[PDB]
């Protein structure tokens, strides 16, 4: 169960680094 | 404990380990779930390697 | 302050000043790098989400 939920974290941790690359967009200007 | 108490709960012990071999199962899925999840990350893997 | 000592930390501050300025464009461009690469990823993953 640890081991899907770190699975679950993974997957949130590609949201987090989308809104990082949304951010990027953002410091380009 | 009285014997009669003891036949009762082992009747719902051994419907608590089923339960958990139920559990077991459920984890299972959610491993195969996790493996889908995996494939994805398998883009960015091919792309960090 | 003795001018002597106010020439000493004016001058100070500027080289700082410059200092800086270099410092912030590096950082930023390889931000940048890692970003853009970070994005490529990012799209066909976001695409699958």
């Amino acid at each position: 169960w640890r081991k899907e939920w770190d699975d679950i974290e993974m997957l949130m941790f590609g949201d987090d680094a989308h809104s990082m690359k949304k951010m990027i967009q953002k410091i380009d200007s | 404990k009285g014997p009669k108490e003891l036949e009762s709960i082992n009747a719902s012990m051994k419907s608590d380990i089923e339960n958990v071999r139920q559990e077991v199962s459920s984890y299972k899925e959610k491993w195969l779930r996790d493996a889908e999840i995996f494939g994805k990350i398998t883009s960015i893997f091919k792309e960090e390697l």
